[PDB]
DNA sequence: TGGAGAATCCCGGTGCCGAGGCCGCTCAATTGGTCGTAGACAGCTCTAGCACCGCTTAAACGCACGTACGCGCTGTCCCCCGCGTTTTAACCGCCAAGGGGATTACTCCCTAGTCTCCAGGCACGTGTCAGATATATACATCCTGTGC
DNA sequence: GCACAGGATGTATATATCTGACACGTGCCTGGAGACTAGGGAGTAATCCCCTTGGCGGTTAAAACGCGGGGGACAGCGCGTACGTGCGTTTAAGCGGTGCTAGAGCTGTCTACGACCAATTGAGCGGCCTCGGCACCGGGATTCTCCA
């Protein structure tokens, strides 16, 4: 069966950040492993986080907490930033 | 026949090598045998202690004596050694012993040599106080049980032997998994408590305890018999060398342990088993008539 | 001492070094916190000033604190004495509590 | 208010670690790395009270604190 | 409805079965849980919390006392090298450091 | 309020190992907590291999490999034999 | 636009990590303001992790990135090697660093 | 088939390479057997947990996959080779 | 001739500047084969499945040894001992 | 200070396997609509965090003195390191067999979801017993006086 | 000087008194057990062929061994001072009271929202081919070693 994995995506972010660079195959390998681990990292943080509060839903708040409790300061700031401009230019259209 | 010189420490001072070794006349060693069997013969309570005299006559060599191991270590350097724990043949004591528990009259036992050879005789081992302890015990560092191998551990210092505990707890739980510790005392460590506790208490009972092949040099093994006649009771020292408690004493002997004793047991009627190899026995064998 | 003796024959100022012996024979038994509660409630409070103003702590969530950070520090010295003794040494110094911490991935 | 750590304190502290003697220089640098551990540990409790919309720094708060750093706290329930 | 006997009187647990099959179910830890899963987290959880007792009881009795408290679970537990390594994270409160002084540490004797 | 806790199981085996021991309130605490660490450690590793194996459920078989996994020495290999026997007296009846 | 993803303004696929999220056994509900902001998050980390690759590529005299150029990245930023302590890639190698005294005097 | 003593593959110039790598400017002759114990005592551990994961998957292959899982397991995430 | 030391810092320069493998590989993979003929036998690694392991224990291995050159050098020293392996392994927590 | 070299940075030529693009499409993402409930919001209260006080007093703090340790210097020796020749086995290139992983149907047994019944487990009430501190008492050993 | 005997130090045992935590008992209730059904997860058997194992043979890169010298590991010794210990003075931690109220926890009500479903389509994957980045090779110029 056909597998999937975030290589395109890593492409396409590869390009609009060094639009003249190229990455070998063992790159992207380790590219989709560490977006595979920081993934689970973040979710299995915001599912802790709600089943602490007994909550049911894993909602944005539990996402952000995670983000904030997982990265570091300067990491953390910058991708919590960038998750609620994500979730506002989404729900505003 | 390994040493407890070296073994225990460098530090010894022993300063005792020059040891007239007086042994009495036939005549007069007689007549003190035969008091000390007529006091014996009616004394209820008696407790033995037996030194490293006793198997000197096995073929392991004593400490203090001219042939002294640590006398030899001292002047010059010549230690001269015959026989092995492991081929270590019991003295003719070590049964006359066992058969005076059997019958009874041996209230108790508290010797402080090192080979076991008490144990290897069959001696109750409930019965005795191996305060310096024995090569061919082992004593788990977690349970504190004991386990009386055939073969020496092998270490001194209570140190591992290289065996881990095999008693099973209930509830199919993991066993308990010890060191198995040897039981010899080096210089300036503590005594076994119950073994201690045990010889204490039948020494205080003790209303005569004869003290043998010591020179009760040592630290409260040979302090036992000044405790069994103090609060009453009458204590035996039979000894070659001068003991350290001579002018307490209330008996002495020059002579042979094995002679005097076995002029002990012709007194009393009283006959020895032989030997054997370890046969080892726990329980308190019943008194015999 | 009822009769009881160790292994042996027979027969004011402290030398340095044993009193310090006995006080480690002393805590190594006992499981009490060793540092002052309201000290270190004062010090638990200023380091969550910077974080969130106003913020209550409940009694638990102190000596839970408290407990978690004897138990690092203890762990640490342990550490730091067994880097001195490594140096050839008795006294710890900083170096042994950086090189302790280095190795352990902290720093 | 860190100075509230006497010496006597970080003494009994190596004393139960195990040390015998303490070079002058150290108090120093155990209350920097006292100070340390409780930022973190302080951190991650504070979000985890900030999360659950509360203003009192519940117990079970540091106990997951503690958790998530890989110093799991027992006795104080969880 | 017959008499309700609980799953582990059956199974000859001493903890619950079916409160340890309501944890599994509400913990989020598959769409569904086996019919034998929560028998055998059961008899595990039973079977260490065992060991933790039995080996506390016996530091305890082995320090003259009664009543299990958590230095005797302390010692119960960093004595027992398996015990060490699967409790190596935690720091049980009040359970203060087992008692070791290095070698170097002690003074030399054989003075006088 | 309504609070769940195994101090009573506890309470239970220690009296079943130990005819006459009590056992303090924070030592109580302090099991409790232990036997909910163990348990979610070992559902956690039990549900990261029903997942690996794209296996949707949780079996018998599942907490023993879990259970390999965790618990080092003859500590595993006696709780496995412990599970396996408690499940063979569970399923014949 | 009709999907997710451009409705955002990412290039992760939200479709993607909603399906893994609701089929990853996390909780029993997912907001559905969760994916927009996890794949947000992932975008960013890998934006930033390869922004640092190409940089030490460029230094590199490589028109490519290789694992070499991602270890290099990852252990010379001090925040990404605290997020990534515990990992090691293959064929990556190890940061170029000598101790203070071994060195010639 | 039964392979033997194979851990003295791992030889003194090797070792000598690894050392080298961390900044070594001299290493002790002892230092080999102990490395080389080290390094067995690690693989025991992890080829001691992918041959679980690998027995409890019903396969007779020890997949990268396994071997991948028992170094996160292990707390030594590794990255290159899936998951 | 070079005195003594100096190509020591040329062949760690030259080892930490590159990236390959240095265990050899076939003997690696049958340190690897021996080790798992303990626990199940005839097992059929995959060849990444090998790839990973040497990866993972060059990756350790070389970790180790920065550990245990500090501690050496902490100890006024410039030879690493076994002494300075087994503390670092000990301040780690492992074993 | 200076001068010869092993090893290293760097320029030019370049061709293969790997990066990169094309493309059909088929299963997964998307739109719209329905329905139950999980959670947002508001209230009430009363638990317990907080603040303050006065008295005890255990511990903290300042200093003084000395020795035990740290530190540094110097002198073996011995134990690595560097180099050159032997040799030992990795490395690569290719080829064969067949196990075992991967996908595919049929299906059947097991677990989700319900509902009813009710004893197990909780919260609270109560009695008391283990443990802490203080008192007295019996016996070993150490220090000192008297007699041999 | 050693020993006998008494005074003193120090230890373990029997005992008393007290206190707050711990064991047992009880009613109350809701979460668990019994009986039931439906459908789909995953057994199980069959099939295919990818990849692992195994072998062989040649060149040959790296390991192995030996040998000499020189670097530093390690021991010892000597000097300064920093820490340990002790003592007396301070000070603020501990404990027990009250007195207050922020907000933690529970409840009640309702609606916004996620699950689900049907129907639609489009974009990301397998296999297709084309083009070039840099490993490799030739030599020219350069930087610390070592020697002098
Ligand atoms: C640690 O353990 C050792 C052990 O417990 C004893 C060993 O010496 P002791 O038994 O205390 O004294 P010891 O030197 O045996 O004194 C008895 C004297 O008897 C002499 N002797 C030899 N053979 C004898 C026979 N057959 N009859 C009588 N006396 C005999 C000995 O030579 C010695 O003088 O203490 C250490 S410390
Ligand atoms: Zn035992």
């Amino acid at each position: 069966t056909r597998k999937e994995s975030y290589a395109i995506y890593v492409y396409k972010v590869l390009k609009q950040v060094h639009p003249d660079t190229g990455i070998s195959s063992k790159a992207m390998s380790i590219m989709n492993s560490f977006v595979n681990d920081v993934f689970e990292r973040i979710a299995g943080e915001a599912s802790r986080l709600a089943h602490y509060n007994k909550r049911s839903t894993i909602t944005s708040r539990e996402i952000q907490t995670a983000v904030r409790l997982l990265l570091p300061g300067e990491l953390a700031k910058h991708a919590v930033s960038e998750g609620t401009k994500a979730v506002t230019k989404y729900t505003s259209a | 026949s390994v040493n407890y010189a070296a073994g225990l420490s460098p530090y010894a001072d022993k300063g005792k090598c020059g040891l007239p070794e007086i042994f009495d006349p036939p005549e007069e060693l007689e007549r003190k045998v035969w008091e000390l069997a007529r006091l014996v013969w009616q004394s209820s309570s008696v407790v033995f202690h037996t030194g490293a005299g006793i198997s000197t006559a096995s073929g392991i060599p004593d400490f203090r004596g001219p042939h002294g191991v640590w006398t030899m270590e001292e002047r010059g350097l010549a230690p001269k050694f015959d026989t092995t724990f492991e081929s270590a043949r019991p003295t003719q004591t070590h049964m006359a012993l066992v058969q005076l528990e059997r019958v009874g009259l041996l209230r108790f036992l508290v010797s402080q040599n090192v080979d076991g050879l008490h144990v290897r005789s069959g001696f109750p081992r409930d019965k005795l106080a191996e305060l310096h302890g024995n090569m061919f015990v082992e004593e788990c560092a977690k349970c504190k049980t004991q386990y009386v191998r055939d073969t020496v551990v092998g270490t001194m210092g209570l140190k591992a032997t290289g065996r881990l505990c095999t008693v099973a707890k209930a509830r199919g739980l993991r066993a308990c998994r010890g060191e198995l510790r040897d039981t010899i005392l080096d210089w300036e460590d503590s005594l076994p408590d119950r073994d201690l506790a045990l010889a204490d208490e039948a020494s205080r009972n003790a209303d005569l305890s004869i003290t043998l092949g010591t020179s009760l040099q040592i630290r409260p093994s040979g302090n036992l018999p000044l405790a069994t006649k103090r609060r009453g009771g009458r204590l035996v020292i039979v000894n070659l060398q001068p003991t350290k408690h001579d002018r307490h004493a209330d008996l002495r002997i020059h002579g042979y342990v094995d002679e005097v004793m076995t002029r002990l047991m012709k007194h009393l009627g009283l006959e020895i088993p032989a030997w054997d190899g370890p046969r080892v026995l726990e329980r308190a064998l019943p008194p015999l008539p | 001492t009822k009769q009881t003796a160790r292994k042996s024959t027979g027969g004011h100022r402290y030398r340095p070094g044993t009193v310090a012996l006995r006080e480690i024979r002393r805590y190594q038994k006992s499981t009490e916190l060793l540092i002052r509660k309201l000290p270190f409630q004062r010090l638990v409070r200023e380091i969550a000033q910077d974080f969130k103003t106003d913020l209550r702590f409940q009694s638990s969530a102190v000596m839970a604190l408290q407990e978690a950070s004897e138990a690092y520090l203890v762990a640490l010295f342990e550490d730091t004495n067994l880097a001195a003794i490594h140096a050839k040494r008795v006294t710890i110094m900083p170096k042994d509590i950086q090189l302790a911490r280095r190795i352990r991935g902290e720093r | 208010n860190i100075q509230g750590i006497t010496k006597p304190a970080i003494r009994r502290l190596a004393r139960r670690g195990g040390v015998k003697r303490i070079s002058g220089l150290i108090y120093e640098e155990t209350r920097g790395v006292l100070k340390v551990f409780l930022e973190n540990v302080i951190r991650d409790a504070v979000t985890y009270t900030e999360h659950a919309k509360r203003k009192t720094v519940t117990a079970m708060d540091v106990v997951y604190a503690l958790k998530r750093q890989g110093r799991t706290l027992y006795g104080f329930g969880g | 409805r017959a008499k309700a006997k609980t799953r582990s009187s059956r199974a000859g647990l001493q903890f619950p079965v079916g409160r340890v099959h309501r944890l599994l179910r509400k913990g989020n830890y598959a769409e569904r849980v086996g019919a034998g899963a929560p028998v055998y987290l059961a008899a595990v959880l039973e079977y260490l919390t065992a060991e933790i007792l039995e080996l506390a009881g016996n530091a305890a009795r082995d320090n003259k006392k009664t009543r299990i408290i958590p230095r005797h679970l302390q010692l119960a537990v960093r004595n027992d090298e398996e015990l060490n390594k699967l409790l190596g994270r935690v720091t049980i409160a009040q359970g203060g450091v087992l008692p070791n002084i290095q070698s170097v540490l002690l003074p030399k004797k054989t003075e006088s």
